[PDB]
Formats: structure tokens, C-alpha cells, sequence
């Protein structure tokens, strides 16, 4: 199954085999049964070159797994601050909103990723949003100790 | 006989804590102190702190094993899925079996135990008191299958049970937490916290 293999190439880092395996014709917008995307992978683990490859060969910036979360959300989530650079070029929604109402910032904010948190501001990221709890980016921040990027935040409110 | 989960300070008051954040370049772990959950990315280093109040006898040693969470599980041994086991991806030449979910990181005198009888799989260091001026002895844990593995865990969960023991294999202490190994740890803990 060349959709099942692409998945695992993109998620383990494996850039020779994925741009084989999409010449073979594997379904770059294959999805598990988490609804996790190739690009979603690439992006949680942090693979910039097969995100780029992916993208190029018509994955989905926009597609979104069983939570609701994109591949922004995941790269956002774990600090791959130059995939959530190309994403957002490539047409992610900064505010995009999975179905616990997180945004990529309340996710950069809470897991503390400063770095990541100046850029999804600079495109527009909502500092109001509040997730299904009521809890802004900033709150986030206040509840797990990143001072840096509360202060960000307020500054931005 | 069911390996028990059953938190236990003991006499040292054994203790078992995770550092705010990972000093990775990215979120290869983060730790729910709401859901007493680590979530990890597959064969990352996971630094785990140890706390004692007063030392453990000469020759102590640190467990941990990982089972099953739930009752319908529990007596199944949680090891590694096949592809992983076989894969050469992470099974470069190593004392770790390659059967083994849970390695630890960084220390050659790691012991990898299998039951003859219960055939579980666990892994001991020695206990070492915290370098001077350190509140915290570090185990460095590195986690080797997803959740997820269909030949394995197959989305079942599991808990990480640390326990302090004697030389000869008295429990002085307990602690246990669950583990998520998964794709992306920052929203895998934030999703879950979500959820309760
Ligand atoms: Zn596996």
C-alpha cells in the first residue's frame, strides 16, 4: 500500500523514499485512520525538505486530521519554526481552529514556543481566540509558566 | 500475577518528577502534571527526575517496566511491535533486546531483565545520588514503538511503572505515570487535557 508507506517515509524523515514513492503515485493526501496526512507528519516531526516535497506535489495545507488540527497546529505545537514559516506561505490559516478551539498560538503558547509565537503574530494570529475552556493564547502561557511569551502576548493584546 | 501500579513513597520518600520543558530543539516530549501523562516522539530522549529524602541502601536500583492501563490488558507483556523489533532503524549493535520498549539513555551499567516465568521486560540503572548541588537524579528513558503500532501496543495505553528496589528486589519505593508515545507530543497533551 504506497499510501502507508508514504505516511511512514514523511513522518521518519525518509526524503529519497518519499519522492519515490509519490513518483509511484501514492495519494500524497493519504490519510490514516487519525486522519493524519503525510504533510501533518512531516510536520509534527519536524522534516522541512518533505514538508517542501509534499507541498510542491499537492498535498493539502488546509487538511485536517480526526482532532482538527492542520499541519500548522502540529508544527506549531512542537517549535519547527521554519515549516510553520513555509505552511503560512503556502496558505495555512494561522487561525485555524481545531474542535477543542485550539489555534496554532494557543498551542505554540502553551507547549512556550517564543520563536514561533512572533511569527503566527506577525500573520495575523488572534490573541481573543479561547478555546473550549475560555483560554486565550495568553492564558495559556500564564498557566504553564512562559513568562517570555505571556509578556509577548499582553504586549500584542 | 499482575505487576502492581500502586504508588508507593517508602521509607526514602521515592518521588518521580519531568523538567518543564525538553531541552530539544522541539517538543520531542512534554509531560501533563493534570493527567500524570508523558507524551514522547518514538526513540526521543525522555530525562526523567528521580527525588529521594533520604539515601537508599548500598546497591539499590531504579525499574522501570512498562504494562498495560487497562484491567482488559493487563496481563499481556507491552514490548515492542515486530516491524520495530526488526527494523534496523534504532537496532544498531546495542545491549538493548531489540524486543524491548523502554531503553535507557546514556548509561552503560543499564541491565535489560527478562522474567524467565512472567516474561515481562523491564530496565534497571543503579541508583546514584544527584550530582552535588542538584535537587534530582536523571534517568534519560528513550521510548522505542508508537502507541499506535497495529503489531504491538495497537492504540491500547499504557503506564511507565518506576520502581526503587533493594539489590535483592524489595520494593522501597513506587511510582507510576502513563505514557503516550504518538506524532505530535505538544498537541497530543493539550488535545487530551481538552478531553477531561
Ligand atoms: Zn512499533
Amino acid at each position: 500500500d504506497l499510501g502507508k508507506k508514504l505516511l511512514e517515509a514523511a513522518q521518519i524523515g525518509q526524503l529519497d523514499e518519499v519522492r519515490i514513492l509519490m513518483a509511484n503515485g501514492a495519494d500524497v493526501n493519504a490519510s490514516d485512520t487519525d486522519g493524519l496526512t503525510p504533510l501533518h507528519l512531516a510536520a509534527a516531526s519536524g522534516h522541512l525538505e518533505i514538508v517542501e516535497v509534499l507541498l510542491k506535489t499537492g498535498a493539502d495545507v488546509n487538511a485536517t486530521d480526526k482532532w482538527g488540527d492542520t499541519p500548522l497546529h502540529l508544527a506549531a505545537s512542537q517549535g519547527h519554526l521554519e515549516i510553520v514559516e513555509v505552511l503560512l506561505k503556502a496558505g495555512a490559516d494561522v487561525n485555524a481552529t481545531d474542535f477543542t478551539g485550539n489555534t496554532p498560538l494557543h498551542l505554540a503558547a502553551y507547549i512556550g514556543h517564543l520563536e514561533i509565537v512572533e511569527v503566527l503574530l506577525k500573520h495575523g494570529a488572534d490573541v481573543n481566540a479561547q478555546d473550549k475552556f475560555g483560554k486565550t493564547p495568553f492564558d495559556l502561557a500564564i498557566d504553564n509558566g512562559n513568562e517570555d511569551i505571556a509578556e509577548v502576548l499582553q504586549k500584542a493584546a | 500475577a499482575i505487576p502492581s501500579n500502586t504508588d508507593y513513597p517508602g521509607p526514602h520518600s521515592f518521588d518521580v518528577s519531568f523538567q518543564q520543558s525538553s531541552t530539544a530543539k522541539s517538543a520531542t516530549w512534554t509531560y501533563s502534571t493534570e493527567l500524570k501523562k508523558l507524551y514522547c516522539q518514538i526513540a526521543k530522549t525522555c530525562p526523567i527526575q528521580i527525588k529521594v529524602m533520604t539515601p537508599p541502601p548500598q546497591g539499590a536500583v531504579i525499574r522501570a517496566m512498562p504494562v498495560y492501563k487497562k484491567a482488559e490488558h493487563v496481563t499481556e507483556v507491552v514490548k515492542r511491535c515486530p516491524n520495530h523489533e526488526l527494523s534496523r532503524e534504532f537496532n544498531e549493535g546495542q545491549i538493548a533486546p531489540p524486543s524491548h520498549l523502554i531503553r535507557v539513555e546514556g548509561n552503560s551499567h543499564a541491565q535489560y531483565v527478562e522474567d524467565p516465568i512472567t516474561g515481562r521486560q523491564s530496565v534497571l540503572v543503579p541508583y546514584e545520588p544527584p550530582q552535588v548541588g542538584t535537587e534530582f537524579t536523571t534517568v534519560l528513558y528513550n521510548f522505542m514503538c508508537n502507541s499506535s503500532c497495529v503489531g504491538g501496543m495497537n492504540r491500547r495505553p499504557i503506564l511507565i511503572i518506576v520502581t526503587l528496589e533493594t539489590r535483592d528486589g524489595q520494593v522501597l519505593g513506587r511510582r507510576c505515570f502513563e505514557a503516550r508515545i504518538c506524532a505530535c507530543p505538544g498537541r497530543d497533551r493539550k488535545a487530551d487535557e481538552d478531553s477531561i
